């Protein structure tokens, strides 16, 4: 039983300057690496738990709290 | 009973077969979670990778103190056909995950091209939905009917494919042509075993003869490991199974591990026996299945708080019974009772662990099981027949010279026909099975002079 | 022969039966050491009743 | 193979909070883990005779005799059957209530009354005395040739059919309850005896005397209480409390000094009303009443006249009859008949700590001596400071092959003297002495034979005592282990006696377990193995081992000792391997020394 609590600094101004930079790496791959880390953590053991929080500029809203994709439904 | 732990049967599986078993993501997750934590993290490290990493990096990912506990994970990955070895174009032996195994783990973690096993078209609260304690009751009823069949009650509701299975696995020997099914000594040792150990011994000796009914080991073991990783509450469907899977699933219904509703139905309920199917030990003081019930006092006195004709027959096997009350049975472990269990064949670690398993909760903090006088005594009884042990043989005498007799001792020892030697009197006992080979050697030695 | 492993103080128990039984020529055919004796095959089950007397 | 008592015994819905289980052959099982254990213990002690007292669930047995004593105390039918209903998880069957009726309805079919030293027989209704005088044997030994009591028919009974009258009234099934009138026996006058408050008293001893005296009248009977643990205190206290007088008889010689020590400081009888008919004294029998005799060991005929003739005369006049008996499991069929013949006692006193008396199944001397009045809790006696923390542990040693070959050839008693002495056991016997030599503890090896233990002490230079020695010699040697604090060993024998005192020390052993002392050994375990200190601490310290040979037909007695040790609250275990005997400087290390012993044992006279 383990509990990873990812916190992703979703500054819309910073990732906005990153997406106007026209780089390779934008917010989509950031949140996708977050979700692949989350599914990996739930994947390593059955008892693991996950919670993903996104600090916005004015709010701490949580992100986290059939199988068409083929992944586990949960 | 050796515990395979998803390793002993899996080890030595056919090369064509090994690739095939990982052709569903259920099997890749199920072999993944069995792994030790080192091999676990290494597969999850090397998963997203197309290059055979050299051996130096794998040996160089580990701190120095843990090399003794490291080579087990590497060897377990290698023998289980995950890490197949490749070559970097110099001499560096590259290591790469089996792309069937790796691709189906990545299907288990990410999107996939297949569509899994669980299914439901849309059937809600089912017609005669079954209740969870009634699933417990069904498990108890069916598996105790099989156990009573082995014991030999008038409750013999086995449907004679299961009786043929019990005769084929070496448990109930049929002898004297006219339907008189006995119990082998393997059946008595099967009775005194734990319930997950009994069911897993059923599955091992069931798949030992899986070359009979058109069965394959791979799909059946994937279905067993699919059963024991399921939930009692949520309900399943059958659509997505072959017809030999239907025959195995209705034979499994006869086992009692799966509650169907109808034979032509589209639904099965994996029973509480099916979840605790695991190669292991149910405990040394208490069982998740049933709480213990036997109070073993220092008077050699068994107090069984359970009404059941099965367990009364088992306590009749390794003891002798005096009182029977509608809540309790009072039995005494006599020497002669264990020596009758010995006559069938019973080593008295079965007895002490039996009493420790069913230890009444007034024995909490009342340990008094540390010294067993009977176990030392039992070796002395066993010694009564060990005091005379059967065999056959020939003796060579008139041995003569001392250094010549030492060379003859190595001839019977290598072949395995030597029993006892004597260098002071020049005497050697040779079994009659290899008498035609020792004499020739002696003749050759004589010729050599 | 039949190898029988026993106790040094119990080896002479089977020797007394040799000089008393008049069934065959000789019961014990060969004596290796104090913990190893030999025997025509036939008296292990009979000794299991004699051991109770012993 | 098992009795079904499921249908005769009715199921009911109190399977949690009742302590009994009442099987229709009388047998009552008892949970000693429910909080009503004290009360059911009290009930079944009063009403049943016990069978087993293990740790968790005890087993009692309803006999006719314990029901008769439960009535004779004063319990009615409604009380006994009402609390068997109100204490049993399973309902009471029909055979047990039918047999309870046939033992409790009438308190006494025949009443025996002692007044003016006349043993009358009375009843409130004349029919039973009519049918009692119609019997041919009642005709044979009835006594012929000689207010405020309405509705009473009586007849006198001779002096020397009292035993035969009681046994015949047993056989006729019209039994007797002892009745004594203190006022009518006015001839014998009370003497002033003062109890000592400073002298200690015990809760169990109070329960025993409350079972004896009880409601008014003193009552004949058998008290089964610990020896070496205040057994002497109960008897001395009882005699003082009534103020009635009596002669106390002990078969054993030391006993004289043991009982006198209890009352020596606590009263003025030592220099006023003292008398000793044994040990050659004859101190004022002429007026000391209260005497100390030794059963039927004396009396004779011509040989001893005058002084020992008066050995049995001045006691029957000035002792009303609080008859006292001590150690009667060793006093076999023939001596109890002469005790009740030479003296008349209002009540019968039993001071024996053992359970069964004389170890004989066929004949029981218990009822002519009275009911078992009370049984004390050995768990409370041991965990307080009344007996040593006996740690029983059997030691089974292998049999030597050189001595086992000759065991088979002879079925005499020489094979016993040969089987008894084993060089494998002698090395263990010397190891146990060395194991306690560094701990300078009081250790004595016990051998059950004439002079078997004599050679065991001369070979290794240690003192020894046995039976045929001397009274003046054992007087100082016995004090050389408890009265005098000098650390030494010594080998003693059965001696037909128990030595007990105030010294705090412990430790004892056993070689032979098949002989004549294979009966008193039970009670010898409690008298010898005492505590290290006065009110000993709860912790254990005393040890007790037993050397038993292997494959020598000795388990016949080694099994019966397990039934007695579980009732004494002692820890029992089996240790067949000492593990450390070979690595010790002992004797008989080589095989040549063990061979020389064979030429001496067989040379010994048989």
């Amino acid at each position: 039983l383990n509990l990873l609590v990812i916190v992703v600094d979703a500054n819309p101004i910073w990732w906005g300057k990153q997406a106007l930079k026209e780089s390779q790496f934008t917010l989509s791959k950031c949140i996708d690496a977050v979700m692949v880390l989350g599914n990996s953590h739930l994947f390593m053991n059955r008892s693991n738990k996950l919670a993903v929080i996104a600090s916005h500029i004015q709010e701490s809203r949580f992100l986290y709290p059939g199988s068409k994709d083929g992944k586990y439904e949960l | 009973l050796q515990c395979r732990n998803l390793q002993e049967f899996l080890g030595g599986l056919s090369p064509g077969v090994l690739d095939r078993l990982y052709g569903h993501p259920a099997t890749c997750l199920a072999v993944f979670r069995e792994l030790p934590s080192l091999a676990k993290n290494w597969v999850m490290r090397m998963l997203f990778l197309e290059q055979p990493l050299p051996q130096a990096a794998v040996a160089l990912w580990v701190k120095k103190e843990f090399s003794k506990a490291q080579e087990e994970s590497t060897g377990l990955l290698s023998g289980l056909r995950i890490w197949h070895t490749q070559l970097l174009p110099g001499g560096l032996q590259g290591l790469i995950l089996n792309p069937i195994f790796r691709q189906n783990l990545r299907i288990a973690l990410l999107g996939g091209g297949k569509a899994w096993s669980d299914d439901t078209s849309q059937l809600g609260p089912d017609k005669h939905a079954r209740d969870v304690p009634s699933l417990d009751k069904y498990a108890e009823e069916r598996w105790e009917v099989v156990l009573h069949f082995m014991v030999g009650s008038p409750s013999a509701a086995v449907s004679q494919d299961l009786a043929q299975l019990l005769s084929q696995a070496g448990l109930m020997k049929s002898t004297e042509p006219g339907e008189p099914p006995c119990i082998t000594s393997a059946g008595f040792q099967f009775l005194l075993l734990d319930t997950p150990a009994q069911l897993w011994y059923f599955m091992l000796q069931y798949l030992q003869t899986a070359q009979s009914r058109g069965m394959d080991l791979v799909e059946i073991l994937s279905f067993l490991f699919q059963l024991s990783f399921s939930t009692l509450g949520k309900d399943y469907s059958v659509e997505g199974m072959s017809d030999s899977l239907l025959n195995f699933l209705q034979h499994l219904r006869e086992f009692g591990l799966v509650f169907q509703r109808k034979r032509k139905s589209r639904r099965y309920y994996p029973t509480r026996l099916a979840i605790n199917l695991s190669s292991g030990v149910s405990g040394a003081g208490g069982t998740v299945h049933q709480p213990g019930f036997i109070v073993v006092e220092t008077n050699y006195r068994l107090y069984a708080y359970t009404e059941s004709e099965l367990q009364i027959a088992l306590i009749a096997l390794f003891s002798e019974m005096l009182y029977r009350f509608p809540n309790m049975v009072v039995a005494q472990v006599t020497r002669e009772s264990v020596q009758q269990a010995i006559a069938s064949g019973i080593t008295a670690q079965q007895i002490i662990h039996f009493l420790r398993t069913r230890a009444h909760p007034v024995m909490l903090k009342q340990t008094p099981v540390l010294p067993p006088t009977i176990t030392d005594q039992i070796r002395l009884w066993e010694l009564e027949r060990d005091r005379l042990r059967f065999t056959e043989g020939v003796l060579y005498n008139q041995f003569l010279s001392q250094v010549d007799f030492e060379l003859l001792l190595a001839h019977a020892r290598e072949l395995g026909v030597l029993v006892f030697e004597n260098s002071a009197k020049r005497l050697m006992v040779v079994t009659p099975a290899g008498h035609s080979d020792v004499k020739r050697f002696w003749k050759r030695q004589k010729h050599s002079s | 022969g039949v190898l029988i492993e026993c106790d040094p103080a119990m080896k002479q128990f089977l020797l007394y039966l040799d000089e008393s039984n008049a069934l065959g020529k000789k019961f014990i055919i060969q004596d290796i050491d104090d913990t190893h004796v030999f025997v025509i095959a036939e008296l292990v089950n009979v000794l299991q009743e004699r051991v109770g007397e012993l | 193979g098992a009795k079904d008592y499921r249908l005769q015994m009715p199921l009911k819905d109190d399977h949690t909070s009742r302590p009994l289980w009442v099987a229709p052959d009388g047998h009552i099982f008892l949970e000693a883990f429910s909080p009503v254990y004290k009360y059911a213990q009290d009930f079944l002690v009063a009403i049943a005779e016990p069978v087993c007292r293990p740790t968790h669930v005890h087993e009692y047995k309803l006999t006719a005799y314990s029901l008769y004593a439960a009535v004779s105390v004063g319990l009615q039918t409604s009380d006994i059957t009402e609390y068997l209903r109100k204490l049993s998880k399973t309902g009471v069957p029909d055979g047990i209530m039918q047999f309870i009726k046939l033992c409790t309805v009438s308190y006494g079919k025949v009443k025996l009354v002692l007044k003016h030293n006349r043993y009358f027989v009375e009843s409130c209704h004349p029919d039973v005395i009519q049918h009692l005088l119609q019997d041919p044997v009642i005709r044979e030994c009835r006594l012929r040739n000689s207010e405020e009591e309405t509705q009473t028919v009586s007849f006198e009974v001779k002096q020397e059919m009292i035993e035969e009258l009681q046994k015949r009234c047993i056989h006729l099934e019209y039994p007797l309850l002892a009745e004594y009138d203190f006022r009518n026996d006015s001839v014998n006058p009370d003497i002033n005896i003062d109890l000592k408050p400073t002298a200690v008293l015990r809760p169990y001893q109070e329960k025993s005397l409350r079972k004896m005296f009880g409601n008014g009248r003193a009552r004949s009977g058998v008290i089964v209480l610990p020896c070496g643990a205040g057994k002497s205190l109960v008897g001395v206290t009882a005699a003082c409390t009534v103020r009635k007088r009596c002669l106390v008889l002990g078969n054993s010689a030391v006993s004289v000094e043991q009982w006198k020590a209890q009352f020596k400081m606590w009263s003025t009888i030592d220099d006023s009303q003292i008398c000793r008919f044994t040990s050659d004294a004859k101190d004022k029998p002429i007026g000391c009443s209260v005497a100390i005799s030794t059963y039927s060991m004396l009396g004779h005929t011509t040989k001893r006249s005058w002084e020992a003739e008066r050995v049995m005369e001045w006691l029957k006049t000035q002792e009303w009859g609080l008859m006292i008996l001590d150690e009667v499991h060793t006093i076999p069929a023939k001596m109890f008949r002469r005790v009740l013949t030479i003296v008349q006692a209002h009540c019968k006193l039993g001071l024996t700590a053992t359970l069964v008396r004389e170890d004989d199944k066929i004949v029981d001397l218990n009822f002519l001596i009275g009911p078992k009045l009370y049984e004390a809790n050995w768990m409370e006696l041991q965990n307080n400071g009344y007996i040593a923390k006996v740690q029983c542990a059997e030691v089974w040693c292998p049999m030597s092959p050189e001595f086992y070959r000759e065991y088979v050839a002879i079925k005499t008693k020489k094979r016993i003297l040969l089987y008894t002495m084993n060089p494998n056991k002698f090395r263990a016997c010397q190891f146990l002495i060395k194991f306690h030599e560094r701990r300078n503890d009081k250790i004595i090896v016990f051998a059950d034979n004439v002079f078997a233990l004599k050679e065991y002490a001369i070979r290794l230079n240690k003192p020894y005592i046995y039976g045929p020695t001397s009274q003046g010699e054992r007087m100082q040697i016995l004090q050389n282990f408890k009265h005098n604090p000098k650390i030494n060993t010594i080998f003693i024998s059965k001696v037909g006696d128990t030595s007990f005192d105030l010294p705090e020390a412990n430790v004892l052993i056993q070689i032979s377990s098949h002989g004549g002392s294979r009966r008193q050994e039970a009670q010898r375990l409690g008298r010898v193995l005492r505590a290290k200190k006065g009110m000993v601490a709860e912790e254990y310290n005393a040890f007790f081992y037993s050397l038993v040979s292997q494959d020598t037909q000795e388990m016949a007695y080694s099994t019966k000792r397990q039934r007695f040790l579980v009732d004494q609250g002692y820890s029992f275990k089996v240790i067949t391997k000492l593990a450390g005997m070979e690595e010790e400087d002992l004797a008989f290390s080589t095989k040549e020394e063990q061979q020389q012993l064979l030429q001496k044992v067989l040379a010994a006279t048989d």
